[PDB]
């Protein structure tokens, strides 16, 4: 009956790393 | 102050779910690096996360060229999708540069609202098949509402 958005779950930033290291 | 330093701020700010902070700190980093990738792929997902669905497909739009192969598919079809553009979100899916995960999941939800039953339950049990969160029980419950939505019919 229910239909879950799990779609927005997955909205997410990408990986910092290398931002947070100024690579 | 520092570019680094206003990136530790996002992530910080990210994990903590304050998407509305870390919008105003990756504004600043994009005042710096105007077409920084990273920064519009951030803003993309704050202005999701607070529901500026419009927004979030503007930055996309007005930056095709930078994204180019980092489209930001997944979030450009998400952003259609909520906006109800169901086949512009369709049409996104299917031309993404590579396929993922989170694109299926939403590809799932997609077939869904075009009544694409037969298909959107090979795409949730492949899903259900091959995940590796804690979603699994809500998956099959969106199993079961498709399949509810086929015995309409007989
Ligand atoms: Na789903």
């Amino acid at each position: 009956p229910l239909f879950f958005d799990l779609a927005l779950n997955h909205v997410a930033f990408p990986p910092l790393e290398d931002k947070l290291a100024a690579a | 102050v520092s570019v680094p330093a206003l990136w530790s701020e996002v992530n910080r700010y990210g994990q903590n779910g304050d998407f509305t902070r870390a919008l105003k700190t990756v504004n600043k980093i994009l005042q710096i690096n105007k077409d920084d990738v990273t920064a519009l792929h951030c803003k993309v997902v704050c202005l999701i996360q607070n529901g500026s669905f419009k927004e979030a497909l503007n930055v996309i739009n007005t930056h095709t060229k930078v994204l180019a192969n980092n489209s930001l598919s997944f979030e450009k079809a998400y952003c259609e999708y909520r906006l109800n553009r169901i086949e512009n979100a369709l049409k996104t899916i299917e031309s993404a540069n590579q396929q993922t995960d989170k694109l299926k999941e939403l590809y799932g939800q997609v077939l869904y609202r075009l009544e694409r039953y037969d298909e959107c339950l090979a795409v949730y049990r492949d899903l259900v098949r091959n995940s590796q969160d804690d979603y699994d029980e809500e998956r099959k419950t969106n199993l079961s509402a498709v399949v509810a939505a086929q015995s309409n019919w007989e």
